């Protein structure tokens, strides 16, 4: 509770950021005290969804969605002006269902990496790479090593001619216009799986094989962030960073990153903490002093950025941020990462064409529709329950809104049913399912459908199906699993679900 | 980081029904490997990835009444596999 209190991760520059926070006081009066507390993210939205937390909290944008889909940040409101001060590009990884929510600090993006002794003119072009990889080979070399496992390496030569992640447009992400299997990822995988094929890198590389093939010399290039530095400057690699490759003439767009801060919503010093961001924090003297305590690498204010590009190695760290995509901070992120993973595993293997592999994972992270599970019972995302004509066609009449946050969309058309639980640990979902069995049963009488739902269609409204599967037909969790499953086959309650479910089984079988 | 507990929670002679705390893992793990194995046997163990939103795996065609060990692997989004696996013994 109180009147500032400022929370930071550990491995940054608290300390410095403790001086501008001084240095505040010496002209407010005011207190700030910067504590960096161990598990830092993860207390946050324990503490905050009460309140005793602080009012300023800096991470990684991409955290930043969760917590404002919680509520627990408010709505920033920087001067036109400020906004000016930092790049433009920055203030697009801040916001939420268009409204912004932190302001922008530092930013980070995947460079090229390159061996000053083995490659003193690092290549231009993606397609320059097999000439110069023939080349080395001939030498016991080789071009390009780099972590081929997760699509956060390999998307940005994906992304170079077209793909993208998620469309974004007016502030908001649609999570229905997914740029996977366009032709310009189709192009870009192409180019890739060929690099493989023609064994000018090794479907295998993750991200060990590929940081020690080129600390040792092995090789002559890789691709790597900020945080890989520490270990080349150790070994004896005179080493570069650059620009990125680009791919048929077009940057490669590399996820972006930006450390931000965020404000308390439920706290009162909203002024005195935009007072600290926007007038002692974010200016020359304000970045240096954290700056000088650890290191923030590229900054999202434009004067004190130009300072740290003096570093070229800075330099290019910002201008692949500024040729890259932003990080989505949606939830749906996740099936994105997973499913372009599967295509990349199975495109570079010969299991699976290019095509196939890239509409495989477009139809994975693009949102589908509402699953039967019997003719009046229905499963699904939050995303469909907002899609009042497509629930209309199926002739859903009734929702059960398994959630914290979800408002009920259309109330008065349909009946809701709402059911409060977090999906964590700690939620008594279980001491719901009698009143939820009795609401699904009410319905069916009167002759209508329910349509269960909760955030991703995964966990709670999974959890909430199979109790009623199980209380009406007197089966065991393992078949009401097995039923549901073959018909959403991502449903997964979640540890103490599956327990409480067991538990339940017990019950309805005694 | 990784998760902190793994059980069994169904099974038939030849198939096993686990879960794993996956609430414990961060935000920056995406997938999960899951490693199966006769426990003390020379082969190889087999594998398969899971989506790191799942909390659940099927484990099937195994030998009836043998000891397997069952390995459970978080997936960083950026380093890709970590370490500190967790791992049970169970007998079909």
């Amino acid at each position: 509770i109180e009147e500032l209190v400022i929370w930071i991760n550990g491995d940054k520059g608290y300390n410095g950021l403790a001086e501008v926070g001084k240095k505040f006081e010496k002209d407010t009066g005011i207190k700030v005290t910067v504590e960096h507390p161990d598990k830092l993210e993860e207390k946050f939205p324990q503490v905050a969804a009460t309140g005793d937390g602080p009012d300023i909290i800096f991470w990684a944008h991409d955290r930043f969605g969760g917590y404002a889909q919680s509520g627990l940040l408010a709505e920033i409101t920087p001067a036109a002006a400020f906004q000016d001060k930092l790049y433009p590009f920055t203030w697009d990884a801040v916001r939420y269902n268009g409204k912004l929510i932190a302001y922008p600090i530092a930013v980070e993006a995947l460079s090229l990496i390159y061996n000053k002794d083995l490659l003193p003119n690092p290549p231009k072009t993606w397609e320059e790479i097999p000439a110069l990889d023939k080349e080395l080979k001939a030498k016991g070399k080789s071009a390009l090593m780099f972590n081929l496992q997760e699509p956060y390496f390999t998307w940005p030569l994906i992304a170079a001619d077209g793909g993208y992640a998620f469309k974004y447009a007016a502030g908001k992400y649609d999570i229905k216009d997914v740029g996977v299997d366009n032709a310009g990822a189709k192009a870009g995988l192409t180019f890739l799986v060929d690099l493989i094929k023609n064994k000018h890198m090794n479907a295998d590389t993750d991200y060990s094989i590929a940081e020690a093939a080129f600390n040792k010399g092995e090789t002559a290039m890789t691709i790597n962030g900020p945080w890989a530095w520490s270990n080349i400057d150790t070994s004896a690699v005179n080493y570069g960073v650059t620009v990125l490759p680009t791919f048929k003439g077009q940057p490669s767009k590399p996820f972006v990153g930006v450390l931000s801060a965020g404000i308390n919503a439920a706290s009162p010093n909203k002024e005195l903490a935009k007072e600290f961001l926007e007038n002692y924090l974010l200016t020359d003297e304000g970045l240096e002093a954290v700056n000088k305590d650890k290191p923030l690498g590229a900054v999202a204010l434009k004067s004190y950025e130009e300072e740290l590009a003096k570093d070229p190695r800075i330099a290019a760290t910002m201008e692949n941020a500024q040729k890259g995509e932003i990080m989505p901070n949606i939830p749906q992120m996740s099936a994105f990462w997973y499913a372009v993973r599967t295509a990349v595993i199975n495109a570079a293997s010969g299991r699976q064409t290019v095509d196939a592999a890239l509409a495989a994972a477009q139809t994975n992270a693009a949102a589908g529709g509402p699953v039967e599970i019997l003719p009046f019972l229905y499963l699904g995302s939050a995303y469909h329950a907002s899609r009042k004509d497509m629930l209309d066609a199926l002739g859903i009449t009734a929702l059960i809104n398994v959630s914290a946050n979800c408002p009920n969309h259309f109330e008065g058309h349909y009946q809701y049913k709402s059911i409060p639980v977090e999906d964590n640990h700690k939620a008594d979902i279980s001491s719901w399912f009698n009143e939820a069995i009795d609401f699904i049963d009410s319905i069916k009488n009167a002759g209508g459908r329910v349509f269960v739902h909760s955030q991703a269609g995964i966990s709670r409204s999974a959890t909430i199906c199979l109790a009623y599967l199980m209380r009406t037909n007197r089966v065991k969790l393992d078949e009401a699993f097995e039923f549901v499953k073959q018909r959403r086959s991502i449903i997964s309650p979640n540890f103490s679900f599956m327990g409480q479910l067991l538990q339940f089984e017990s019950q309805v079988l005694a | 980081s990784v998760p902190t507990n793994l059980e069994v929670v169904a099974a038939t002679p030849t198939s096993l029904l686990i879960s794993w705390d996956a609430y414990s893992s961060s935000y920056y793990v995406y997938y999960y490997r899951i490693t199966y194995g006769e426990t003390g046997g020379n082969s190889p163990v087999q594998e398969f990835t899971v989506p790191g939103s799942k909390s659940t795996a099927t484990i099937s065609g195994l030998k009836p009444g043998v000891d397997y060990t069952i390995t459970v692997y978080a997936g960083h989004y950026l380093y890709g596999l970590l370490s500190s696996p967790i791992s049970i013994n169970y007998r079909t």
